[PDB]
DNA sequence: TTTTTT
């Protein structure tokens, strides 16, 4: 009686959308096979499994701040690799113009086939990114800190001329034309930001991000990367203890944090993040720094574990099965 | 003088910098004079008479001594207590037999002092 | 065949991209030459051998700081003096008004090919900065004490007035305006810092380098030059033993340190470098306080052994030849 | 807000009325150390709404024999508890008989300098 | 929105 009447009103008026803004423009949303969340490797598998579902995820924007010298660049440009070797293509936004790349190639990056800009200002690298989203052959691009996002006209204008808000401005229109475009073309935009002291806050922390408040809101996931230790082979500092705080996350919990090791011009160390998440699962067994896999004992301390894991792909491939297979809160399909 | 958030009078919360309000309440009734109002959360403070929700009045410095009963944070999570420095460790003792004193090892742990306890006012 | 597609969909957006913005806006990362990194000799064989390239990176920013009396400036003015010996034109924003051009002279520079300007304010100084990269025909900008960049309403107000942090805003916008265009000009712009207590610090070295946060992120090459002792010619102290830790690097691998000696008057000892550098690498023998070379003993004492090179160029030119073919990690030609 | 002596448990402090409900209406020193376990404690001003008329569980300000004091009411016919907040002290029993017993006003909330 | 200073 009123039900079917009000049944028959809502399956016009879904015909009647449908027919005015295309065929995917309405539909229920447990079939809606373009809203599932598809991941991506981040290069560490400690940053894995504390995104939760298993990576930065496909079609939305990423964010990835901390302060100098904290590894936001050497793990985005890991973050390419991962994808460069599953066969997707990825693109480099270098706003900072501070990209090495010998250094790139040494981190798996196939710079032969890595479309890199240095744009003028941040009119012209949000609208390279936009034209790169829009043209659906890109995967992943990565803005180099959008505190470079210098505006047409602070460009154009003189040192000490004040534009208030212009970048915060430009970066909210950006984020407003680029949501969608992103969504539709299954594209992965990995925002680089930088950290700047905020003046006059009397109470917690005074450390904000460049690029005003859009991008933190339109973030599905915002990376907090900082240098907690030296990786030191006696007197020589050979590598950076990173650690990595999920700060935002609209895929999975938020707030958990990964920590691993940058050596440099190798990168992320994935073995040393693997026998450590392997010792966590009681799966390789650590009797003070003795490290050993079914008894074997593989060696002694984190160094000698790595490298007999390196020796040995095979346990190291079963050791990151098991890992992923537990520690994923949300595994992907 | 402005109220700007919570302090946890126990075991540390996250807290920001949210102005819920401004209360007419004279700085310089409080000796040095208060710059901010937090809302207490917690009764490790109450043997002073810091109780739970009321609004403890903080004078912002960042050099503060031993036996002072300071707003400190600890890794971007916020507690009141007082302190006690011996290199690289930090105590911010709780007034209250039922809580334990709170350690902070100062080699790997963040620690900012963010202001100084000057008074309690109670709605 | 969708990898047709999407192949015909990225050359439409290059495509797209290059009428849009340029020819160079955007292509592969292998195929750029622009972001080749080319660097230039800092004076010191040791500084060239710990910052990995084998100098400081053009096109690049970077930033020295030290204690008082450390040699930030006469380090500075060595490599001046060393990219005007290859025909490269340099200028001295002498901000700190302390630079004395007899004693520039002294340590190699040619005074007359060197635009020396001295700003009013600290906005004087970075517009000039921007006016010498935009040019093209200045290879090296050397910003002296950014410390003393200070704003122009700092210099119209008065002294005790409370200006919150804007010299921070001065060197933001300043650093955001100056990248690309250094980038685009091949300009190498060396930022020197002063050293500042931090108040109500807790755990470790109250350091703070002065002009905020943005040249942290911004200076490619970060250098922290500190004096460690006297060079004494009996009971004349002739020099200054000083010791650069590379703080920061995005062009080879960091926080390896040189040390070498300031003479006054002559600025680098670049033959106490090279015995040095050549004992170290087995070229020179060491017995005890005695040095030899290929069988004849050369000297006693370091003093001595540098005056024998002094005395013949032939074996310094056959030993710098090798330990540069032997230390210098990353050879140009 | 107006100061007018102290209170066994001289200036005008720029205090908001309105903060308190209900409005208090004048400011008392506190000289004493029963008041503890509910955080009033010696030295604060506490804040009192002019008023005649209370129930039993409020703090209130009476005055018994013309001295000031500030104690949890408890009214049981004609005997009255000024219930103190501490271990060591013992509550004051007025026998509503013999004793004048004036409330003033309701303790609505403490300051301390 | 934008930025530390000793
Ligand atoms: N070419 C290189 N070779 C070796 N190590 C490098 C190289 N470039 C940078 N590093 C180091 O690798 C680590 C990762 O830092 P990066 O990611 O390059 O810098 P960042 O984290 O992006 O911060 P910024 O933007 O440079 S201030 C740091 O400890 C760097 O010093
Ligand atoms: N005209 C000069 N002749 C000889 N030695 C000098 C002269 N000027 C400075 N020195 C010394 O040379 C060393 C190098 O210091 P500088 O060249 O002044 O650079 P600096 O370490 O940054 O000192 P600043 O800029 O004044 S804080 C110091 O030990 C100075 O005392
Ligand atoms: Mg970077
Ligand atoms: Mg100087």
């Amino acid at each position: 009686a009123i039900d079917e009447n009000k049944q028959k009103a809502l399956a016009a008026a879904l015909g009647q959308i449908e027919k005015q803004f295309g065929k995917g423009s309405i539909m229920r949303l447990g079939e809606d096979r373009s809203m599932d969340v598809e991941t991506i490797s981040t290069g560490s598998l400690s940053l894995d499994i504390a995104l939760g579902a298993g990576g930065l995820p496909m079609g939305r924007i990423v964010e990835i701040y901390g302060p100098e010298s904290s590894g936001k660049t050497t793990l985005t440009l890991q973050v390419i690799a991962a994808a460069q070797r599953e066969g997707k293509t990825c693109a480099f936004i270098d706003a900072e113009h501070a990209l090495d790349p010998i250094y790139a190639r040494k981190l798996g990056v196939d710079i032969d086939n890595l479309l890199c800009s240095q744009p003028d200002t941040g009119e012209q690298a949000l609208e390279i990114c936009d034209a790169l989203a829009r043209s659906g052959a890109v995967d992943v691009i990565v803005v180099d800190s959008v505190a470079a996002l210098t505006p047409k006209a602070e460009i154009e204008g003189e040192i000490g001329d004040s534009h208030m808000g212009l970048a915060a401005r430009m970066m909210s229109q950006a984020m407003r034309k680029l949501a969608g475009n992103l969504k539709q073309s299954n594209t992965l935009l990995i925002f680089i930001n930088q950290i700047r002291m905020k003046i006059g806050v009397m109470f917690g922390n005074p450390e904000t991000t460049t690029g005003g408040n859009a991008l933190k809101f339109y973030a599905s996931v915002r990376l907090d990367i900082r240098r907690i230790g030296a990786v030191k082979e006696g007197e020589n500092v050979v590598g950076s203890e990173t650690r990595v705080k999920v700060v935002k996350n609209k895929i999975a919990a938020p707030f958990k944090q990964a920590e691993f090791q940058i050596l440099y011009g190798e990168g992320i160390n994935f073995y040393g993040e693997l026998v450590d998440l392997g010792v966590k699962e009681k799966l390789i067994e650590k009797a003070g720094a003795w490290y050993s896999y079914k008894g074997e004992k593989i060696g002694q301390g984190k160094a000698n574990a790595t490298a007999w894991l390196k020796d040995n792909p095979e346990t190291a491939k079963e050791i990151e099965k098991k890992v992923r297979e537990l520690l994923l809160s949300n595994p992907n399909s | 003088l402005p109220l700007v958030g919570r302090v946890a009078a126990g075991e540390p919360l996250p807290a920001q910098q949210h102005i819920e309000g401004h209360y007419q309440v004279d700085p310089s009734l409080f000796k040095p004079n208060a710059d901010f109002l937090l809302r207490v959360s917690g009764m490790s403070m109450k043997d002073i008479g810091i109780m739970d929700g009321d609004l403890l009045a903080v004078h912002k410095t960042q050099d503060v001594r031993n036996g002072q009963v300071v707003v400190a944070r600890i890794d971007d999570e916020v507690t009141v207590a007082r302190l006690k420095k011996q290199g690289n460790k930090v105590e911010l003792l709780p007034e209250n037999s039922e809580f334990k004193p709170i350690v902070v090892d100062l080699r790997q742990q963040s620690f900012t002092i963010e202001g100084l306890a000057v008074g309690v006012i109670r709605n």
